[PDB]
């Protein structure tokens, strides 16, 4: 669908940011996005 | 490393940039083109080899295709051997005169190198 | 040996001790601060080790921050993957990596 | 065989590519370390150390009031003392942003290829990629022998084009910085810092040939000027085979001085935006800020197709055109046009 | 150690004989035969 | 006289103009006033 | 003025092929040297080191061509290589002047 | 004249500084630790 | 033994066409030029 | 322009041609002389020079063992006193 | 026994 997502890694790779591009690749569609970001959501202050 | 193509790189329609390889059913020309420092452009188109075989006849190609898969050959015999016994590389210690004759094989132009008794390239004296 | 220079040691000692004193400087100045730091490097050390009882390792491990907008990584050019899933396929037909029947062709063609 | 995979790969893989600097590849180098050198200005004087005659007088050659010498009437020896005021040089270090480069894989060695031990201590690293290349690359056109082409030719018709951008930079640091400090130094480095010495090196131990050397010097593009030179060369009579390609090698002197000029990647910034190196270079991204260093050079022969049949050599295709162009008047020397 | 692969005379070479025989003079013709490197991949093998 | 065997470079070059190694002149030598420099220059140019 | 040049002839046809042995002499030392020292020096040094900076200065001050530009080392006889070069350049159609 | 007696008794004057520094630096890499959790867990939990 | 000096040297060069159709002087014509590598050996400096 | 070969010719040969090197027209370089930059390791402590901290940073990193630098409470300088063991250079000078 | 004083010596040629 055409849309715009932020994705969250807590193991945030080159392999890791490879695999999201491989997808981008062949699903996103016109208009839309990925943006993918490292992320641990065991800590109050990444949340926030 | 295609990450995400800039832009930018939309407008050039002609252009289209592959993240990933193509196998395709072949490749006739190709461009090089490379830039430096201090105004320094340079650009090479490369063709195809079968293009300069169409200029030969069959006749020609084929007695030539011969040629080639015999110097194979030595060439495998000899990678291999360097490989193993490390002599991919062989200095050379003499030219193939004997200074003797040097004045005289750079002043004939027909002057050229025959086979020897121990397989060396040597200019007959 | 030892004796007969450890007068002099002991001589040159309370000439440094005297010299210092004209130039007005604690020559022990220096392991006094430390002693000092070294104490409240303890008081942290006391309330840290708190920490790391109440939760353990793999916790602690956990909860450390991992997010930096630097490392963000923004895919967007889907004009470009276009044409070249499109150019892809082409090829994947001709030497029938892709066969009519295979639902992936759909897939890709959507 | 099976577990030369097992055993090898992964090695091989990290020792291989765009890569964290190993400092053993570069005589120590050590981005995280580099060496600088103050002016400082002694405000007293500094005890004295021997010397022989000779080095006081160099000393006090220098130096001048702010240097005191006398002889040690017992050994012919000297004394050195430099007086307040003297001038002097302390080391330093620094921490450079380039911390990644791309180089040759971990362990190469021009002696695995046969190149004589004599020849490894006498030239520039730079010659030796050069002269395994040209090596390896006659031999992927079926020339054992490179005098096998002299069955088919004069000796005035293998010529000889191969270019850089600076090279011989290991030599050049030799005698512009090494020599300065008086360290252990060739007598002859001039000879190796040359860009067609490499081209000479090439004709000295393989090819004899009487052929033209028309070497280039073309900045980052060198191997396609080099291309176009050897093909002009040889259709205008001047020889019917020639070497052809370019090199350059990474150094110390080399990065920290394309980093003055902002065209590398900074690798402590790239770092910080989870790059890996290796993921550090993206040709057409829009991350994309700067280049990566790398070393190495790349040769390819060129013949007359007539020649090449004759001879009965592979042939990987035709060199249907080259050229080079300048772009119009401008002052950033290093501007693309 | 393979060479290049030469190309099928009539498969490949034959449909352009006709109007390419003897249209260029193979003495200023300029090919490349030779090819190699060595860099941060190894040689062209390798690399390639 | 490109590429002629029977025809050397010096020779073709000359002669173009209705010239022959008689009519070359002056001969403006490297003459680097190094010892061998100066023996192989004239050895050259006189073979020649 | 050399735009003259452009009355007979195209931007592509005034050619430079100027060279020499190891040019930038200054900037050399200047990078090798004066840089470990921490003497006071250009953040471009780098440029002007380059044979071939010469020649791109000359067409950056004075011809706007986009000639070609093929620049030799041959050590001590770089000048006749490089009337060689020009002379082949020119018989080759990549130039006229 | 400090300084010569000082090398003469064999003893460096700045070693307390020197060990002071060194303390100092590490009672940074705590404090940093330390500010960790107080951040993830405020203080109220931290008391409680 | 040589001696050292420095300082540039330099010709502009064209067609005899393009010379006669600008109306330009003429110092001479390049009749002919080469390069020439010598035998193997291993004196660098060394001339042939 | 009739005087110009009497008031000059003299000097204008004297100052062109193969000549004595003249200095001024390379930056001071003089062959009598070269100068070259010796190694040297202090064998004492030499007297602390003030410096910036990022300086004092520099040297301590490249020196390690034989560097001490401190703060100067007041400034914010630091001192910077190599010690024995550490590797100095000195320059010196030859005839070329 | 020299060494035993030459550190004094060393101690007062300072
Ligand atoms: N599958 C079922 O039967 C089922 C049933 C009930 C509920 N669910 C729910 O399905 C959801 C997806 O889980 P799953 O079962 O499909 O697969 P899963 O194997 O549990 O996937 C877990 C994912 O969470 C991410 N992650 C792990 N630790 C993290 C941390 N500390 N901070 C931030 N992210 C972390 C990891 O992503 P990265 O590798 O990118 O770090 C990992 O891939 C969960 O919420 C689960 O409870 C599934």
């Amino acid at each position: 669908g055409g849309a715009k997502v932020i994705v969250t890694t807590s193991r945030f790779s080159r392999q890791v940011t490879e695999y999201y591009q491989g997808i981008y690749a062949r699903c996103g569609a016109r208009g839309s996005q990925l943006v993918v970001v490292p992320f641990n959501q065991g800590s109050k202050q990444d949340v926030e | 490393n295609a990450d995400n193509v800039d832009k930018v790189m939309e407008q050039f329609d002609y252009i289209v940039y592959p993240s990933r390889s193509i196998k395709t059913d072949g490749i006739k020309a190709f461009s090089v083109t490379s830039f430096g420092f201090g105004q320094k452009g340079a650009q090479a188109i490369g063709v195809h080899p079968k293009y300069l075989f169409a200029t030969l006849d069959k006749a020609q190609y084929e007695a030539y295709c011969v040629k080639v898969q015999a110097r194979q050959k030595k060439a495998y015999r000899f990678f291999h051997n360097g490989l193993i016994n490390n002599k991919l590389f062989v200095a050379k210690d003499k030219a193939p005169y004997e200074d003797r004759i040097q004045s005289k094989v750079f002043l004939n132009p027909q002057s050229r190198v025959t086979q020897e008794s121990n397989g060396e390239l040597k200019f007959p004296a | 040996i030892d004796a007969l220079t450890k007068d002099q040691r002991a001589l040159f000692k309370q000439q440094l001790e005297i010299i210092a004193r004209y130039l007005k400087m604690d020559l022990r100045a220096g392991d006094k601060a430390f002693v000092a730091s070294q104490e409240s490097q303890k008081a942290l050390q006391a309330q840290l080790d708190l920490w790391q009882a109440e939760h353990g390792d793999i916790y602690a491990a956990g909860i450390e921050p991992a997010f930096d907008p630097l490392k963000a990584r923004v895919y967007d050019s889907s004009w470009n993957w276009a044409r070249q899933d499109a150019l892809s396929m082409y090829y994947d037909i001709i030497f029938g990596r892709l066969r009519v029947v295979d639902r992936e062709i759909v897939s890709q063609c959507i | 065989d099976k577990d030369v995979k097992a055993k090898y790969e992964k090695y091989i893989l990290e020792h291989s590519g765009i890569r964290l600097i190993e400092p053993e590849l570069f005589g120590g180098y050590d981005p995280n370390r580099k060496q600088l050198l103050q002016e400082v200005v002694i405000e007293q004087d500094l005890e004295p150390f021997e010397a022989s005659k000779e080095q006081a007088e160099e000393f006090k050659r220098e130096h001048g009031d702010k240097v005191e010498i006398f002889e040690i009437p017992e050994t012919g020896q000297y004394t050195v003392r430099l007086r307040k005021g003297a001038t002097l040089l302390i080391p330093k270090a620094l921490q450079f942003d380039r911390l990644v480069a791309g180089q040759i894989p971990t362990g190469w060695d021009a002696r695995r290829y046969g190149v004589p031990e004599d020849i490894i201590q006498q030239v520039d690293p730079v010659t030796l990629y050069v002269l395994v290349s040209v090596a390896e690359a006659l031999l992927s056109s079926g020339i054992t022998d490179p005098y096998e082409f002299y069955k088919y030719v004069h000796l005035s018709e293998v010529g000889n084009c191969i270019g850089s951008g600076v090279g011989g930079t290991s030599a050049l640091r030799g005698m512009y910085k090494d020599r300065y400090l008086d360290k252990p130094v060739q007598k002859d480095i001039l000879q190796e810092s040359f860009v067609n010495t490499m081209a000479a090196w090439v004709n000295m131990l393989l090819l004899s040939s009487t052929g033209p050397i028309k070497t280039p010097v073309g900045a980052c593009a060198t191997a396609v000027e080099s291309l176009d030179v050897g093909y002009d060369t040889i259709m205008q009579g001047k020889a019917r085979v020639c070497l052809v390609g370019g090199f350059d090698d990474f150094q110390e002197e080399g990065s920290y001085e394309f980093a003055n000029m902002g065209a590398t990647s900074n690798a402590k910034e790239e770092f910080a935006r989870g790059r890996e190196p290796g993921e550090m270079s993206r040709p057409t991204s829009t991350t994309r800020n700067g280049f990566m260093e790398s070393q190495g050079c790349g040769v390819q022969v060129i013949m007359t197709a007539q020649l090449a049949l004759e001879m009965g050599v592979p042939i990987y295709g035709i060199v249907a055109m080259t050229s080079t162009a300048t772009d119009k008047i401008g002052r950033s020397v290093p501007a693309p046009g | 150690y393979p060479f290049p692969e030469l190309p099928d005379w009539d498969k490949d070479i034959k449909p352009l004989n006709d109007q390419l025989r003897g249209m260029v003079n193979l003495d200023k013709v300029v090919v490349v035969t030779g090819l190699a490197e060595i860099g941060p991949w190894g040689n062209a093998r390798t690399r390639w | 006289w490109r590429r002629d065997s029977r025809i050397a470079p010096l020779r073709g070059a000359l002669a173009t103009w209705g010239l022959t190694i008689d009519d070359l002149g002056v001969a403006s030598f490297h003459g680097t006033s190094t010892v061998a420099n100066d023996k192989n220059e004239s050895d050259v140019i006189c073979q020649q």
